[PDB]
DNA sequence: TGACACGTGCCTGGAGACTAGGGAGTAATCCCCTTGGCGGTTAAAACGCGGGGGACAGCGCGTACGTGCGTTTAAGCGGTGCTAGAGCTGTCTACGACCAATTGAGCGGCCTCGGCACCGG
DNA sequence: CCGGTGCCGAGGCCGCTCAATTGGTCGTAGACAGCTCTAGCACCGCTTAAACGCACGTACGCGCTGTCCCCCGCGTTTTAACCGCCAAGGGGATTACTCCCTAGTCTCCAGGCACGTGTCA
């Protein structure tokens, strides 16, 4: 149930996209925040990976591609 | 470097082999950080407005729960 | 513009209200009627358009009903 | 006959059709058929209920469209 | 102070004792915290929505029975 | 009988209200705020004593947070 | 994953039987399809219950089933 | 013999095999017997109530469908 | 009256039961530090009187507004027999692309400090 | 009208897994064919959408009434937050153990079939 990403990778990326929608003006993230925030990015990548496969074992094909993601993002909406 | 770089391709293999999955394509890599960076884009906006809603210069937990909540689900 | 005729689907439908409201038979406006066989047409067409959306990714040209299953698996 | 089979074959091939698939196997009409019924059932049964909380026997057009509504996105 | 927290530790500690349970965790608070508010989110939706369709603007006893009806068996 | 505080319960029951209906906010009949009290704290009672259960069963005697979760996997 | 688990035989015999106890004494044909579809039914339900019931057995330390660890999960399930 | 003892101990495991355990006690194969017994009988009740609801001497699968319907979710 | 289920009979591989081997998870115990439960306290949010104001739910009634029906029909639509051909699936193959493993090392996490940004009692 | 909380940047250490390179191999896209199944042509039944009357249950809008929601004061009130002491226990480690995992073999049977027989709306 820990963190696969580190922590100080996510956070720049956090605060970089946080600093894109503001413009620059820098709005400080607590740590639980970002730790809620990872955690939740997390969830949703493997919730995907669960999906591609689910595909990938529907195509026969043993590998992801850069279909089997895309394909399950298009059905799920 | 570039930022969303440092998010290496083991992090991603480990994701990946915490969502079941035995062998990965080489491009799922570049793929699975742009979907990411989607998601944050939204939620990190949906946070923010909560934020500046709340009139506050600190993006704190709650506000991360609120958005995630009018995100997904 | 109905794919399904009006009557059989009408008759499944008040069938369904009588299995949910235990006997008593509600009068089914014309309206609601329509209203939901649209509903469900559009759900069944949308459905077998995500279905094919796999078949077609499997490598085939006949969409099996394990592909119909798997998208509503997805889909949630 | 049974009701549910009153749904035929060429009607699930023209909602086929209009999904733009070109080919169909035998069995899917079955299984389209128990697919279909359970959507039915969930919201019939939501429109029901709307009927009863509004006091009349006759289900509206309105109770089809909030039981749709708190059913389907 | 935010509003979830309005609903007191000892408050918690009160239903878990109805509940039968003779010691408490520290974290258990802020789970069933969240708990609750799904629910009640779950709960208020269904009724808002019941309220909308008898095109009321006030949430009456009824509207929250339906709603409990069809949230939980 | 109620073990919640009506004023805090009520409040929070409004915001969640406002939640989903845009901002504005329905005059709450106070008979219905009652009852959903009355109903969370049910639910609440319920679960933490199917929670009990679970952490009996464990070995243990003070009650955890993962034993409320696979609670309510298991339920549901 | 889908293939029936239990000889088709002796489920069938029970089924008969339990629903020769119902009608005390009136034997109801029962149509080789319905067979199919209670018995997929059952092993669906015991499948599931298995699984619930080993949630609940890794919750504790032990890692084997046992009755109490099936009794718990369906007295938690309803 | 017994009725219910065909069902045998090797049936048992694979059903629990198939849901994921590793190791048995020997009782539970005996429970789960009783187990199967009680799903049974009610969802043979149910459906030979609809059998008799159809005026028929033969149980469908429509019978099936509809006890295991009404019986589980 | 015609399609569908129940009891006999064979047999052949497919499966159920036993014990030989054993080891590894299951059961009982100690203490160490953690961390809930309880004694004191006061005030700060809760909760009933009480005026008060009224927006709005609940009920009654009229009216037409849409439901269900008797009966047709015919004509677009459904069930079906037969057919030609296009795809599913079983199988061979071979080669680009993955997984394990080790080695230099480069960035994370803990440790700590200087500096300010800021809504707020 | 200043203040405690927290982030940003920096100095600096360990640490541990990151990237690359090797080998092994594998599994999958293309090709090829038997099968099969299926979309369509053509016939014949069929049954359904709309049209007539026809009566009629009742949905909805309008109006009247009360009635409880929202509001605040406010006296009380009582118990939540906090602190500190007491002690119950979670669990990590330790030691014993026993009973269920493999599994080959002797033995029972699932069912595929082939048949005869009785049954029901």
């Amino acid at each position: 149930t820990h963190l696969l990403i580190r922590k100080l990778p996510f956070s720049r990326l956090a605060r970089e996209i946080c600093v894109k929608f503001t413009r620059g003006v820098d709005f400080n993230w607590q740590a639980q925040a970002l730790l809620a925030l990872q955690e939740a990015a997390e969830a949703f990548l493997v919730h995907l990976f669960e999906d591609a496969y689910l595909l990938t074992l529907h195509a026969g094909r043993v590998t992801l591609f850069p279909k089997d993601v895309q394909l399950a993002r298009r059905i799920r909406g | 470097r570039d930022n969303i770089q440092g998010i290496t391709k083991p992090a991603i293999r480990r994701l990946a082999r915490r969502g079941g999955v035995k062998r990965i394509s080489g491009l799922i890599y570049e793929e699975t950080r742009g979907v990411l960076k989607v998601f944050l884009e939204n939620v990190i906006r949906d946070a923010v407005t909560y934020t500046e809603h709340a009139k506050r210069k600190t993006v704190t937990a709650m506000d991360v729960v609120y958005a995630l909540k009018r995100q997904g689900r």
